[PDB]
């Protein structure tokens, strides 16, 4: 259950499992997290922005 | 003068004739729970969610097309009125798809706030749902159909608001849809409001697609400049 | 169960807006006939007939064949693909010459149904959704027919064979891709509603006009 | 009199357009229509 | 010794459908034979009140299942004219399983269903009759036309029907296989080109009815007979049945009997006695008999134990927690499986389903669900419970009664034959581990 460093993780077949759900930036209790997003060349729903500010996040 | 007196949870109000029982509980600023019923449509009485319950009788009866009866009492949070939203709202969700990380609506959905506000909480449907194909009706609405709750909203603003007999219903029971029968762009100077005036996620902007979530966004109010309008 | 026929329209070279579909002159006669049977202001209640009738004359109802009604009663088309949908009488792809439904309801369902839809399926090798390969024959499932008294009972082209067992409905069909009309109804000598034997009610001669009518009339 | 034979035989010998020939026969007996004032809804 | 107490046994001066298995010539001169068409004249010249009062006074309820009393409905459309047109429609879809009395009606004496309909447009006051027969009775619809072309040419009907000075036509509007097309205002909604998807109530179609004008919808067998309640008297009516449950009525009796037939009898004729003198018996004996349902798909069904007293009306059957509704008799013997005939049920429910509601629209797929898995046996018991929940949320919620229709057949099924469907949960469940 320990929490460290931060990742971005992806399904058995190699796509993102990232939707741009947005919901991780509204729970952040640090405002650390900004996302963007738009529809992919193949009409995937996929950010464009993922960015975590780790000095300050409070893990 | 033709006013007549209704209580809406025991508090007198006078209303005009032919007033229904959800306007009397407005009056006193209480909203009753709504899906098909638009203040700027026809009212059609279709998805059963403004069941309330009338005092002394057995009956729920719809506000959104019953006409106020002198001395009538209307209860809006009484046990039957909870309980025939519940219901409602469970039938609503048994095939709705899990789709509100992916769903543009998601953050502004009158489906998901009423679930949160007048439904249950939990689940016990153990089939598996229905899913529907999509349509085309342009490059400016997306349509999702598996999401469509068969308001009739769409079907009304197109005929009355824009004028445009293109969209209906086909089939009948679950298998019912909305659409066109056949692959028929909706065009129309007024089309895109059928986005806003859709209450879930089946009728979407096509341009703002994926791009914001609405408690991101920052409200600014002013006039439109492309005609003379305002 | 499930339906098995959509309610999306794709064009097909067999089915498509430009596909050839007119009414006969007789038709059209009838069409004024059947609109002229409601108020002036009303003319989309001529909707039902005018779509069987176009099917009647057809045999089913291409896309055309909806466009050409919704032309001809000066309705949007979409109202008339919404009737076409709506209503499980009327045909969207082509049928056999004849039309066997069997009703699988429980009242027919009591009585054995089964035994007349193995039957069928056995003599002409199709399934209870497909078409004989000489396309004449075409069988269905339908819920209740209206005549559960018989059963089990099987319509084609809208005529009932009631009390049948499997080798009536067997004859039937014989007889029916032999060229031949079967006769319509019961076949187990009772011809109508009545109790299979006895005739315990109405064995008394009827009486006449004035038989109990009141006084001061 | 006898409750012998059943006299509802003529029924066999209808066609496709029955119907609508004894609706067409009919439109002769009937009186004119009431209207609306309109030609349709949508006008 | 007035007040009788025993019913079940009228004789044949008392039937009014005097050629119900066809028999007798159903050509005008038939009718005419048998008294139909006679004295019409001054019958209608006795005003629309006279006829509204002999209804009233003979008691007579819909023959539609509702058992609504007709006198008041059909004084309901006895208002001054505004304008609008006034209309007769009278009901011949006939849907429900287990129901073949209107086809009878309209195939073998349909001059009575004429009368019928001139007479209640003379009480109603109403412009014309419609007759919205059900499409698949494309034979009884041509029978019907015949009669009417004989009675136009007579003079019965059209201008100046009889010598009354009355206008008065009569038209055949035929369906396209839906069962939803029974309820009055979906019938309403299908004459006028549209699906056929039921309006709410208020407006009442006595208001706004079909084309917007003031209607009354009333079924064949109900419009039948009052020409001949007229001919003699409400009292007449009136003396059979019990109190409040008046007249005689059409029975329809299928599934498992020897001989299942459909009969006119007097109306509080005892289930039993019904079933073993017209019918046969059930097949295999009295014994045999595992459960009956009294008045089509929409009533819940009864065990064995409550078919040895129980009567044939309204109130006898609301107070045995399962209606009267068509007087369809469906019979199910000891070597029937009881789940399975009502999951038929559910589904033919859920395939007539006109999908406008939430409540039937989703409900009654999911009821359907639960069912077909509870054929099988792979519930728990658990979901009963789940199940009459969920009935008790479709019934009440829906626009129309067809989720009544749906809901009720299920309540039914668990109040009387629990311990099957547990068992078999139990059978399966130690079958598949
Ligand atoms: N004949 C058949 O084959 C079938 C019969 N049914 C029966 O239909 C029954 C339910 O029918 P519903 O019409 O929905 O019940 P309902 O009670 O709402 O209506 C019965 C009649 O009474 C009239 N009515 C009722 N209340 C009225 C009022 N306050 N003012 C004016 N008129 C009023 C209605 O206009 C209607 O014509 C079911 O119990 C079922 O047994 C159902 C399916 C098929
Ligand atoms: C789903 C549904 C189907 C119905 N089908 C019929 C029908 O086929 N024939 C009929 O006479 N009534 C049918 N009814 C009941 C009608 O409401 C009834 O005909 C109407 O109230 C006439 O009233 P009456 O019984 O006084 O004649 C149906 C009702 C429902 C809810
Ligand atoms: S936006 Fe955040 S919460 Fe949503 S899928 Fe991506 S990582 Fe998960
Ligand atoms: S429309 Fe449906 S999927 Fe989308 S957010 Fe609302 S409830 Fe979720
Ligand atoms: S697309 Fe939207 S407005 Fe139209 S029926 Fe579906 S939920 Fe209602
Ligand atoms: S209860 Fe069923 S049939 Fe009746 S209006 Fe609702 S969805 Fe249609
Ligand atoms: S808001 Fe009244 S039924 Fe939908
Ligand atoms: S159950 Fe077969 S005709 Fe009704
Ligand atoms: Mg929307």
């Amino acid at each position: 259950r320990f929490r460290g460093e931060h990742a971005l993780r992806r399904y058995p077949s190699g796509e993102e499992r990232c939707i741009a759900c947005k919901l991780c930036e509204a729970v952040c209790p640090a405002q650390a997290i900004t996302i963007e997003a738009e529809p992919r060349a193949d009409g995937s729903r996929r950010t464009t922005r993922y960015d975590i500010d780790m000095t300050k996040c409070i893990y | 003068s033709n006013l007549i007196e209704v209580f809406v949870d025991g508090q007198s109000v006078m209303v005009e004739p032919g007033t229904t029982v959800l306007q009397a509980c407005e009056k006193v600023g209480m909203q009753i729970p709504r899906f098909c019923y638009h203040e700027r449509l026809s009212v059609a009485g279709n998805c059963r969610m403004c069941l309330v319950e009338i005092e002394k009788a057995p009956k729920v009866v719809a506000a959104c097309a019953m006409p106020v009866m002198k001395g009538w009492n209307i209860l809006t949070n009484s046990e039957k009125s909870k309980k025939a939203r519940e219901g409602v709202m469970e039938f609503l969700l048994a095939n709705h798809p899990l789709d509100c990380p992916i769903c543009d609506q998601g953050g502004e959905c009158d489906l998901q706030d009423q679930s949160m506000m007048f439904g249950s909480d939990r689940s016990r449907f153990l089939e598996g749902k229905r899913a529907v194909e999509d349509k085309n009706i342009g490059p400016l609405v997306k349509t999702i159909m598996t999401r469509c709750i068969q308001c009739t909203r769409c079907i009304r603003f197109a005929s009355e608001i824009a004028g445009v007999d293109d969209l209906g219903t086909t089939g009948r029971g679950n298998d019912m849809q909305v659409g066109t029968y056949i692959e028929k762009m909706f065009m129309s100077e007024l089309s895109g409001n059928i986005i806003d005036i859709c209450p879930v996620g089946a009728l979407t902007s096509k341009p703002y697609a994926f791009t914001a979530r609405p408690w991101e966004t920052r409200k600014t109010e002013s006039i439109d400049v492309m005609d003379a309008v305002g | 169960g499930a339906g098995g026929a959509l309610f999306v329209h794709r064009d097909t070279p067999e089915n498509n807006p430009d596909t050839p579909f007119d009414f006969t002159p007789e038709n059209y006669k009838r069409i004024e006939a059947i609109v002229k049977n409601y108020p002036e202001g009303h003319k989309a209640a001529a909707v039902l007939p005018v779509l069987d009738l176009a099917q009647r004359q057809n045999g089913w109802l291409p896309i055309s064949a909806m466009n050409k009604v919704a032309e001809i009663l000066q309705v949007p088309p979409m109202r008339v693909y919404e009737v076409a949908t709506f209503y499980t009488m009327y045909n969207r792809k082509p049928v056999g010459k004849y039309h066997i439904q069997v009703c699988t309801t429980t009242p027919c369902m009591l009585r054995n149904s089964d035994s007349i839809l193995e039957a069928i399926q056995k003599k002409l090798g199709i399934k209870v959704g497909e078409t004989t390969p000489d396309k004449l024959f075409t069988l269905i499932e339908v819920e209740c027919l209206g005549a559960c008294v018989n059963a089990p009972m099987v319509q084609i082209n809208d005529n009932y064979y009631e009390d049948l067992t499997p080798k009536d409905i067997e004859e039937i069909i014989d007889e029916l891709k032999a060229g031949k009309i079967p006769k319509p109804g019961p076949r187990s000598g009772r011809f109508s509603c009545e109790p299979a034997g006895g005739l315990t009610s109405l064995t008394e001669p009827p009486k006449g006009p004035g038989f109990g009518v009141q006084a001061g009339l | 009199f006898d409750n012998s034979t059943y006299r509802n035989l003529q029924h066999h010998e209808y066609s496709t357009y029955t119907f609508l020939d004894l609706n067409v026969e009919l439109s002769k007996f009937r009186m004119p229509q009431p209207s609306s004032g309109r030609q349709s809804p949508r006008h | 010794a007035p007040k009788k107490t025993s019913f079940g046994s009228l004789k044949d001066e008392d039937r009014i459908f005097t050629n119900l298995y066809g028999r007798h010539d159903w050509r005008l001169k038939g009718a005419q034979s048998r008294g139909d068409w006679y004295k019409t004249k001054e019958i209608l010249l006795k005003g629309p009140d006279w006829i509204l009062g002999e209804v009233k006074t003979s008691g007579l309820r819909g023959r539609g299942g509702a058992g609504f009393p007709t006198g008041l409905k059909w004084s309901f459309m006895n208002k001054p004219s505004d304008g609008r047109p006034k209309y007769l429609v009278v009901n011949a879809d006939e849907g429900e399983p287990g129901t073949c009395k209107d086809r009878e009606i309209i195939r073998h004496d349909p001059h009575k269903l004429v009368e019928g309909c001139l007479v209640g447009g003379r009480a109603m006051g109403a412009r014309a009759a419609y007759i919205y027969i059900r499409g698949e009775f494309y034979n009884e619809a041509s029978n019907l036309q015949v009669a009417i072309r004989e009675a136009y040419e007579a003079g019965l009907i059209g201008k100046n029907a009889c010598g009354s000075g009355y206008d008065f036509d009569v038209f055949v509007v035929r369906g396209a296989g839906a069962y939803i097309c029974g309820e009055e205002t979906a019938l309403i909604e299908s004459i006028e080109g549209k699906q056929g998807k039921p309006r709410l109530k208020p407006p009442f179609p006595a208001d706004v009815g079909v084309f917007g004008c003031p209607t009354t919808v009333a079924n064949v067998e109900t419009v039948a007979v009052s020409p001949t309640i007229c001919r003699r008297g409400g009292a007449w009516f009136a003396s059979f049945g019990r109190e409040r449950n008046s007249g005689t009525k059409l029975f329809n009796i299928s599934g498992h009997v020897n001989h299942p037939c459909t009969v006119e009898e007097e109306m509080s004729v005892p289930l039993k006695e019904l079933i073993e003198k017209h019918a046969g018996g059930v097949i295999g004996g009295w014994d045999n008999l595992l459960a009956v349902i009294p008045g089509g798909s929409s009533t819940p069904l009864i065990p064995k134990s409550v078919c040895e007293t129980v009567l044939m009306d309204f109130d006898a059957l609301v107070q045995a927690q399962t209606g009267l509704g068509t007087a369809a008799v469906i019979v199910m013997d000891r070597s029937t499986d009881i789940v399975k005939a009502i999951a038929r049920l559910i589904e033919f429910y859920k395939h007539e389903s006109c999908g406008q509601c939430t409540p039937c629209r989703e409900g009654v797929d999911w009821m359907n669900k639960v069912m077909a898995r509870f054929v099988k046996g792979d519930a728990r018991p658990a979901e009963i419970d789940s199940l009459w929940e969920i009935s008790k949320q479709i019934e009440g919620h829906t626009i129309c009664a067809l989720g009544d229709g749906a809901a009720w057949p299920v309540q039914g099924l668990i109040r009387h034959f629990r311990p099957e469907l547990e068992e078999r949960m139990q059978q399966f469940a130690l079958q598949h581990q």
